[PDB]
């Protein structure tokens, strides 16, 4: 089940942008032993803090919008 | 389980139970209909053999 | 407790990746030992090992 | 239909096109399909593409445009 998931998750992160995918990847720790911040996309990206919490709204727009939830939706009831 | 006769059988046979089988041969009902999607992950899967 | 019977110091840690006091974690400290208690960030499995 | 009452943010909608629906009191698709094209024409910000690539997604998930209701709304 996690690993079925997991390559649909990046399955998923394939389509976007490239900034919007790193910055939701390393920001959350995926892919990585990182744990990197809000603060540290400022120090990496550029250092605008929380037009990154917009873009992360944004993708989970682009992203949510169930034509790719269902995908996920069985792991709703999880 | 307890066992009876097949008396129509041919050599090749073995009476079996259903529910028996279908526990004993779950994954790869799992694998086939991710095959065919009708169940797309593993949750839905199994809670449509159940 | 330490230097006892089930001295995770020496025999390893319970669980995956913390020590007993919980500061080291999740992998950030692979290689470390919490040196509040001397335990190192690893597996349970050596638990069967060591 | 099931696809009457969702809201539009499912469609993933975009920020200008945003606007142009909570500018203009537009709530459920039920609401979106009873409005007709000149209506949105003649609106703020709604020109040329905003009513393109809505067209290509309502092509997408089945519906269409200046459709008719009767007993709307059941709330
Ligand atoms: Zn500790």
């Amino acid at each position: 089940t996690t690993e079925s998931l997991r390559a649909a998750t990046h399955d998923v992160l394939a389509g976007l942008t490239a900034r919007e995918a790193k910055v939701l990847r390393m920001r959350f720790g995926i892919d990585m032993n990182t744990d990197y911040t809000l603060e540290e996309v400022g120090k990496q990206f550029d250092v605008t803090r929380e037009r990154i919490r917009q873009i992360e709204a944004k993708a989970l727009r682009k992203l949510r919008h169930p034509s790719r939830s269902e995908v996920l939706r069985s792991f709703l009831d999880d | 389980s307890v066992i009876t006769v097949g008396p129509y059988l041919r050599l090749h046979q073995c009476g079996l139970p259903k529910k028996m089988a279908l526990e004993l041969f779950k994954p790869f009902i799992y694998g086939k209909l991710e095959l065919r999607g009708l169940a797309t992950t593993i949750k839905a899967a199994k809670k449509m053999v159940e | 407790e330490r230097d006892g019977l089930f001295c995770a110091r020496i025999f390893g840690p319970v669980k995956d990746y913390e020590c007993l006091c919980g500061k080291y974690k999740r992998l950030k400290h692979r290689g470390v030992i919490c040196e509040k208690c001397g335990v190192e960030v690893t597996q349970t499995k050596v638990r069967r090992e060591r | 239909d099931p696809i009457l009452l969702r809201p539009v943010d499912d469609l993933e909608l975009t920020v200008r096109s945003a606007n142009c629906l909570k500018a203009e009191a537009i709530h459920y698709i039920g609401d979106l399909v009873q409005r007709t094209e000149v209506e949105l024409l003649k609106t703020p910000n709604l020109g040329k593409k905003s009513l393109t690539e809505i067209k290509d997604v309502l092509a997408s998930r089945g519906l269409s445009l200046g459709m008719r209701l009767e007993n709307w709304p059941p709330a």
